């Protein structure tokens, strides 16, 4: 529906160069470079090559920097011409126009401006969000965190006075896109568990891509109970799972308790997140997080389990399941104590009535802290 | 200018807060509570900036102008403005009332502000001059509400002084001045001049004659949330150093939870300065979202890489620290503080060890401390059990430190003594709130 | 305890209400 | 009652929280029907209280 | 159709049969309900993990005396979630009497 | 009431931040690698 402006894939592109062990990727460098001549990307070429060091090409450069002057003046010229002789829609879509042609050759300011302006006379609501949806497409491309986060404030409220169902679906997606990238994983579990069904936003990514991310991201969100029936009995979820069988044999290992393979699964997911320019400042939180959820889960029906039965059900030595659970237990993720002398882990589960109390004295220590603030104020 | 204009639009607005305050200052003395004067001296650092040198003279020349020596005493030591176009007299005393000799609240505040002035226009000796004779004056005065008044006075006293970088002629000063409150039962002025003493102690790290005075001395109970919190850091810092670690935390933390919620970016930066050492000392963590929060991110950075080395454990890497970011802890009062730490990172990792493993065996700890030897742990492993950072024994017939075995704490007394300091502390609330309800004399 | 913390609130309350009670008339007065 | 003062509690937030000014003297007399605020409140907080103590002391 | 409906059942009848050999014992080495089922105790040793874990009965695996403890399952005891729940309730009126408490 | 007594004395990144992030250790599949070959050999 929306236009590819500007392409998503190019940004990911470019941080797959910017990472070290692919900064020497050929491939990306053709594709990067295929997009930039296609759409006549010439201010973001230079943002390229000073970022990467690239070499820029002048006589492409002249030729698209002068197609670019004179794309940008013909649009100019169009723009001129509408001003005095077309009435406020074809300015409207005059100065509409000109902007996604800023996007189109990577000018972030200019893009940000012409569209801001734009907004300004804009009058019809649905007009309105469609720029302000372009405003949100700059912001992820270039990671632009303020403008994503100012225009998502937008988008709620312009869609909250009127707005369509198409709408509202879209920008469901969107913020979730930005939610994966806060690393605030159940808010995208939300989201996208709510779209999945009905995902009509191709513009940021392909099909088979957005449910491996809801896949990634349900299991690091949902509970086990949840997981079942709104991921692994989920009707879409499963179909496009038949056409990424690595994805299906993680999210489906993790549920049937084959914990040998979720960890080999694990080592492809965390390779794979150190890529996507998305899950790239997370996979370290992500790879962490999956683990100690696969710790947790076995541990959660032994109370007493051999550290040598845990090293061959994960298909890991028994060195390495030692040293995860010290790491884990002390920062009080896991619920259990490892002996050493014997190698064998005792849960510590607390009751429901510990938690439960436990949770009275948190919960009302936190009550009355503010009682005791807040009296010591009104009695002066 | 229109900005004096509006300043003096201010001015008057501030004599009208001012006026208010006297108003409420003659208020109070005749209105037979304290409580009054607390707004107007809570307003008093709301309205100590905002103010130049003709607003003391309209004020002075508002208030007072009794022909008293005390026009005689500030005036000169304040820039007189010239004959200004808008000279709204602004005179609360009318005649009689400014026959009547100003009541001492009103007096020290106009003093005070003067002070503040002063302060504001740092003339601690011309305030010296005005200040101890201010005390001079309010050291005879024995009224009931100036005792507020003049514990205000009393920290911008010591904060003429503070700003006059001595600290020690004022040290017997503030030393004795204390004990005239405590033969008054009063509240509030005891709470303030404390606090200045002890700043006043620390800043020439005399902790063993500090330690002393807190020793003997009772804070208030019923005092300023403000200084409460002020008292709370000073006893943490001395606790700390006096080897308490356990307390200072404990003070600590309710020292910062006290804090003012946001206007003290300061005090807040310096405990957790002290907090994210002490904790280190005593083999805990500190929390993280501390060293992401705006107003401490960078002031307390420089301790970021210190916590970051304790967890390590990398000594190579907390030696490194200190060389570079060392120096500056000492500006912060928190060099020494540190040093006794990198002798002692070892006991955080028997914690993590001990919180974790349940019966680690004593050679296996010695791998995962980096201890030389299975022989050098066991004192440590012990001390550490020995110390109270562990709830371990040590059983050396085999070599392997057991944990104690966890019990079902609610089946035990331990949750109804908790709910008991909660219930006390509920119900005082409740008598607290009750018994001051402060019902109107009904009108 | 439960019961002792609402005994609690209700006072704190109690009292916040009538602060602003004789505040207002305090001002009001006038 | 627990279960019972709970909801007390929630209508107390709500009837707090509204706190409506629009002549709050009178919405104290327009909503006076032995409802949330206080009557249905700490009156049970006695009966809970009262029960418990004595309960309580009787038990040691 | 044969495979995925006939395979849940098999995985369904160890269940209903599991529970039955369960029923009477109150702990039970994993090797002996291997006897009754006539399974592996690698399969009964995985198929209790699961159902404990889905919270079908009640019941602990302990592997280092080959035993699963069956036991009983004591209510959410309610009242402390109603002053759970009364706890947060009230902390939002504390706001709001803060509130209050602004216009001074 | 600013406690001017005691003076008041890039990484723009939203989420909140855990301290065992910080640890300094080589990639997942890194571990994984050379654990299943240890064993596996």
């Amino acid at each position: 529906g929306l236009p590819k402006n500007p392409d998503l894939r190019i940004a990911q592109l470019r941080f797959l160069l910017s990472l070290p062990e692919h900064r020497g990727d050929a491939a990306v460098r053709d594709e990067l470079m295929a997009a930039v001549r296609d759409n006549n990307m010439a201010p973001y070429y230079e943002a390229l090559c000073k970022s990467l060091d690239w070499q820029i090409d002048v006589d492409l450069l002249n030729k698209m920097k002068k197609a670019n002057e004179d794309e940008l003046k013909r649009l100019d010229e169009e723009l001129e011409d509408a001003e005095k002789n077309l009435g406020e829609s074809e300015i409207r879509d005059a100065m509409m126009a000109k902007a996604e042609y800023l996007c189109r050759i990577g000018d972030k300011e200019g893009a940000l401006t012409a569209f801001r302006k734009t907004y300004d006379k804009t009058v019809a609501l649905g007009h309105r969000l469609d720029i302000v949806f372009y405003l949100l497409r700059i912001g992820l491309f270039y990671m632009d965190n303020d403008l994503i986060t100012r225009n998502t404030e937008k988008a709620k409220s312009l869609i909250e006075e009127g707005g369509d169902w198409d709408r509202r679906n879209r920008l469901k997606v969107y913020q979730g896109l930005y939610c994966v990238a806060i690393r605030d994983f159940k808010q995208a579990a939300e989201l996208f568990l709510d779209t999945v069904s009905t995902f009509t936003s191709y513009e940021l990514m392909d099909y088979k891509t957005f449910v491996t991310y809801t896949v990634y991201v349900s299991m690091i969100a949902l509970e086990r109970p949840d997981l079942r029936e709104k991921v692994i009995k989920g009707a879409e979820i499963l179909e496009v799972l038949h056409s990424l069988p690595a994805v299906r044999q993680y999210l489906f290992s993790l549920y049937e308790c084959r914990y040998s393979v979720f960890f080999q699964s694990l080592a492809v997911v965390e390779q794979e997140m150190k890529k996507d320019w998305l899950f790239a400042p997370h996979y370290r939180y992500y790879v962490r997080e999956m683990r100690i959820h696969a710790y947790s889960q076995l541990l959660e029906s032994y109370r007493s389990l051999t550290l040598g039965y845990m090293a061959e059900a994960f298909g890991v030595g028994v060195e390495f399941i030692d040293q995860e659970l010290s790491r884990f237990i002390a920062a009080g993720r896991l619920h259990c104590k490892i002996d050493k002398v014997n190698e064998i882990v005792e849960t510590n589960r607390p009751d429901s009535k510990n938690w439960q109390y436990q949770e009275t004295i948190k919960k009302g220590d936190l009550l009355l802290n503010r009682v005791q603030k807040l009296s010591r104020v009104i009695n002066m | 200018a229109a900005a004096e204009h509006s300043q003096r639009e201010l001015d008057t607005v501030t004599l009208e807060d001012i006026k208010e305050h006297v108003k409420q200052l003659e208020k109070a003395v005749s209105g037979k509570e304290p409580r009054f004067v607390l707004r107007a001296l809570r307003m008093l650092p709301s309205t100590s900036r905002r103010l130049n040198h003709y607003v003391l003279y309209k004020a002075v020349q508002g208030f007072f102008t009794s022909n008293n020596a005390t026009r005689d005493f500030l005036l000169p030591f304040l820039e007189e403005p010239m004959d200004t176009e808008a000279d709204l007299q602004f005179r609360p005393r009318t005649g009689k009332a400014a026959s009547t000799p100003l009541l001492p609240e009103v007096e020290a505040y106009l003093q005070l502000l003067v002070v503040i002035f002063m302060m504001n226009s740092k003339r601690y000796k011309e305030a010296q001059k005005i200040s101890d004779d201010l005390m001079q004056k309010i050291s005879t005065q024995n009224r009931r509400a100036l005792d507020l008044v003049a514990a205000k006075c009393y920290y911008y006293h010591a904060r003429v002084y503070e700003f006059l970088d001595k600290l020690d002629v004022v040290r017997s000063f503030l030393h004795a001045r204390l004990r005239t409150a405590t033969l008054r039962h009063d509240a509030d002025g005891q709470a303030t001049l404390l606090n200045l003493l002890l700043r006043n102690y620390l800043h020439y790290s005399l902790y063993d004659q500090a330690e002393k005075l807190v020793s003997k001395s009772v804070f208030p109970e019923q005092a300023n949330n403000n200084e409460w919190a002020r008292y709370l850091y000073y006893t943490g810092r001395i606790k700390a150093i006096q080897l308490e670690y356990s307390e200072a935390r404990r003070t600590m933390t309710n020292a910062l939870r006290k804090a003012p919620q946001h206007t003290a970016v300061g005090f807040k930066q310096t405990v957790h300065k002290l907090l994210i050492v002490v904790e280190l000392l005593l083999g805990e963590i500190p929390d993280r979202l501390q060293f992401r929060q705006p107003s401490l991110k960078r002031s307390l950075m420089p301790y970021f890489l210190l916590t970051q080395a304790v967890r390590t454990g990398n000594l190579a890497k907390f030696n490194q620290v200190l060389d570079q970011f060392g120096e500056k802890f000492q500006a912060d009062g928190t060099y020494t503080l540190i040093i006794r730490l990198r002798h002692n990172v070892i006991k955080t990792g028997v914690r993590m060890i001990s919180l974790s493993y349940s019966r680690i065996s004593l050679a296996d700890i010695a791998q995962k401390l980096q201890l030389d030897s299975p022989e050098d742990a066991e004192f440590i492993v012990a001390k550490a059990i020995r110390d109270g950072v562990i709830e371990a024994s040590i059983n050396h017939e085999k070599g392997y430190v057991q944990s104690k075995e966890m019990i079902d704490i609610y089946s035990t007394r331990e949750p109804q003594l908790a709910f008991h300091q909660r219930i006390s502390f509920c119900l005082d609330i409740h008598n607290m709130s009750v018994k001051a309800m402060r019902f109107p004399p009904k009108s | 305890y439960l019961a002792s913390l609402i005994r609690s609130v209700v006072a704190l309350h109690n009292l916040i209400n009538n602060k602003i009670a004789n505040r207002d008339a305090e001002k009001k007065e006038g | 009652v627990v279960k019972e003062m709970l909801e007390l509690a929630k209508n107390y937030n709500k009837a707090v929280e509204e706190e409506d000014k629009m002549t709050p003297e009178q919405l104290a007399i327009k909503n006076v029907g032995k409802q949330d605020p206080k009557r249905h409140l700490e009156e049970h907080v006695d009966v809970l209280m009262t029960s418990n103590i004595v309960q309580c002391l009787a038990a040691m | 159709i044969i495979s995925t409906h006939l395979a849940k059942l098999y995985d369904n009848l160890l269940e209903q049969n599991l529970i039955r050999v369960i029923e009477p014992f109150s702990r039970v080495q994993i090797e002996h309900i291997s006897s009754l089922i006539k399974l592996s105790k690698a399969d009964v040793e995985r198929k209790l993990s699961q159902m404990i874990l889905d919270k079908k009965f009640h019941g602990i695996l302990d592997q280092g005396e080959g035993v699963l403890i069956i036991f009983d399952e004591p209510p959410v005891d309610k009242t402390y979630e109603a002053a759970l729940e009364t706890i947060q309730n009230m902390s939002k009126v504390v706001d709001s009497l803060y509130n209050k408490a602004k216009k001074l | 009431d600013e406690f001017e007594e005691f003076p008041a004395e890039e990484d723009a990144h939203v989420w909140e931040d855990n301290w065992d992030d910080d640890n300094v250790e080589d990639d997942f599949s890194n571990q994984l690698r050379a654990e299943l070959e240890k064993h596996g050999y």
